[PDB]
């Protein structure tokens, strides 16, 4: 919804 | 003409009223308001209080309350017949607004509407600062818990015996006076007013090092009041010298020079006409009064008398209310240093209370004290 | 009216963010963004409770500053700063004190919309081309859309 990129956004996966 | 008994009037309770073709008769101390008198009215019911609000060229405002909804049709009446005066403030409630010095009363008027209008009759006393901040301390006449309600203390705008230097816990510095039948404690913190009905129990006791002493007043929760040991001061009642006989019992003389703090006492002891608790004579350990002990992560000191155990927050222990007392210790070789401990158990209130870091001398003097006191100390 | 034609107990009141004092038996209104805070001391038996309104010299720290609600309003103008009264007779002081304290998430409101009328210059009237056609596309995106 945002598009921050065009080409890609974060995963917003967790951090280990 | 009509007669109502519960029409409010003046920070006190409700008073009567008696309509009259002559003007208006009010009771509490009559007083009688003259037709010729009245200015405008201001009866409305966009304020609390739906009633008449007057306006009186002596010096005061007739602000009546206790009137129905259906009044405003009858009272009216009385008032076309020869008034014929028809009844028509502020409602903005923003900050901005314009002060008026009027004749009797200080009009704050927010763009063209009148908010506040205090008479003289109830000022006190008013200081003012160097930035023209003007503050306005009054006194409301509170007679009774019931009939005084909600009362004003301060209003801030932006444009017998008394005593002095008194440091006080219960914390800082400031004067206490004697009234005839009240106390008023005034400093920069703030102005209280305590009854002598109020007050219960005086005692004093001395410290560890006996260097100060500690006036403890309960009142029904105490005030402790720490003096110098120096203070020896004479003092003067503003009387008369057959008056004061009559007043105090004859307990004291008009002059007298002694200690500040005894004659403190003494003068409260006078006044509640109450028997004192005086420190006990057991001593503790190196001659001491007092045994220091830790509570609430607070250093305390914890002394006995005749009938309850002072610990110095301020609590009272006593004697009869007191259900059971035990006392523990471990086996190490600091016990010799302040390890063992004493849990004194009530029923009354369902209360325990446990004081620690007590040494061998002192745990063995306060099982002698509780020997000679007979009390139960469960093993 | 108020909640009671009788006001003997001080009420406060949430929906209209705004509060009436009786000053000695004088019904006064004042708003929320109007007050700044309260206060409460107990010595003995007695008891008083201050409430400090927001003026020159205590909604700021510097005299004679930029305030939207007093100074914008008008820079010369005589504001109160507190007033003070005691409550000892009764124990329903907190009840009234806890809507003052209430009313300050209010008072963060109009401060919000204070500061939302800045930027007051905006886009003139705009005029459709009825001058025939139109120039457009397809298949066009827009990043700012709130969409």
């Amino acid at each position: 919804p945002d598009m921050i990129n065009p080409e890609g956004d974060d995963n917003e996966v967790d951090d280990v | 003409s009509t007669d109502f008994d519960r029409i409010y009037l003046n920070s006190k309770f409700s008073g009567r009223f008696r309509i009259a073709d002559s003007g208006l008769g009010w009771k509490i101390k009559p007083f009688l308001l003259p037709a010729t008198e009245l200015s405008t009215v201001q009866w409305s019911r966009g304020c609390r209080g739906y009633d008449l609000k007057i306006n009186t060229k002596n010096q005061g405002v007739i602000q009546l309350d206790g009137f129905s909804q259906d009044d405003y049709n009858l009272i009216k009446n009385d008032f076309h017949r020869r008034f014929n005066i028809q009844v028509e403030h502020s409602l903005r409630g923003w900050n901005w607004g314009k002060t008026d010095l009027a004749r009797n009363e200080m009009v704050f008027a927010l763009n063209g509407k009148p908010t506040f209008e205090i008479p003289y009759a109830r000022i006190n006393n008013t200081n003012l600062t160097s930035k023209n901040e003007v503050g306005i301390e009054f006194n409301i006449q509170d007679e009774e818990y019931q009939p005084a309600g909600d009362e004003l203390v301060e209003m801030r705008f932006y444009i017998i015996v008394s005593f002095q230097d008194v440091f006080f816990t219960t914390r800082g510095r400031y004067d206490i006076d004697i009234y005839k039948n009240s106390i008023r404690l005034r400093g920069k913190t703030y102005e209280y007013k305590l009854q002598h009905r109020q007050i219960q129990r005086i005692v004093s006791l001395p410290k560890a090092d006996d260097i100060h002493h500690l006036l403890v007043l309960a009142i029904e929760p105490f005030l402790v009041l720490q003096f110098q040991k120096d203070e020896e001061t004479e003092v003067q009642l503003n009387l008369e010298d057959e008056d004061y006989e009559e007043n105090y019992k004859d307990k004291l003389k008009k002059q007298y020079d002694a200690k500040t703090h005894i004659v403190l006492s003494h003068v409260l002891k006078g006044l509640t006409d109450r028997r004192v608790i005086v420190p006990g004579e057991y001593k503790s350990k190196y001659d001491q009064c007092a045994v220091s002990c830790s509570f609430k992560a607070n250093e305390g000191y914890l002394y006995p008398l005749d009938n309850a155990f002072f610990f110095l927050p301020t609590l009272y222990i006593p004697f009869s209310d007191v259900s059971m007392v035990n006392i523990s210790r471990a086996g190490q070789t600091s016990t010799s240093s302040r390890t063992f401990d004493l849990e004194v158990v009530l029923r009354s209130n369902r209360g325990s209370t446990t004081f620690a870091n007590i040494s061998k001398e002192e745990q063995q003097l306060l099982e002698q004290f509780l020997k000679s006191k007979n009390l139960r100390v469960k093993n | 009216l108020p909640t009671n034609i009788r006001d003997l107990r001080i009420h406060v009141d949430w929906k209209s963010q705004t509060i009436i004092l009786p000053i000695y038996g004088r019904p006064v209104p004042f708003h929320i963004n109007s007050y700044k805070n309260g206060s409460k001391n107990e010595e003995g038996e007695y008891t008083y409770l201050r409430l400090n309104f927001n003026s020159p010299g205590s909604s700021g720290g510097i005299s004679k500053k930029v305030e939207e609600l007093p100074y914008e309003e008008s820079a010369d103008n005589q504001f109160v700063r507190s007033i003070t009264l005691r409550s000892k007779d009764g124990d329903r002081m907190s009840e009234t004190f806890k809507q003052i304290a209430d009313l300050k998430k209010e008072a963060t409101k109009r401060e919000q919309e204070r500061k939302a009328l800045a930027d007051v210059v905006q886009q003139d009237k705009l005029i459709e081309n009825k001058t025939g056609r139109t120039k457009r596309l397809d298949q066009i995106f827009v990043r700012p859309n709130p969409d």
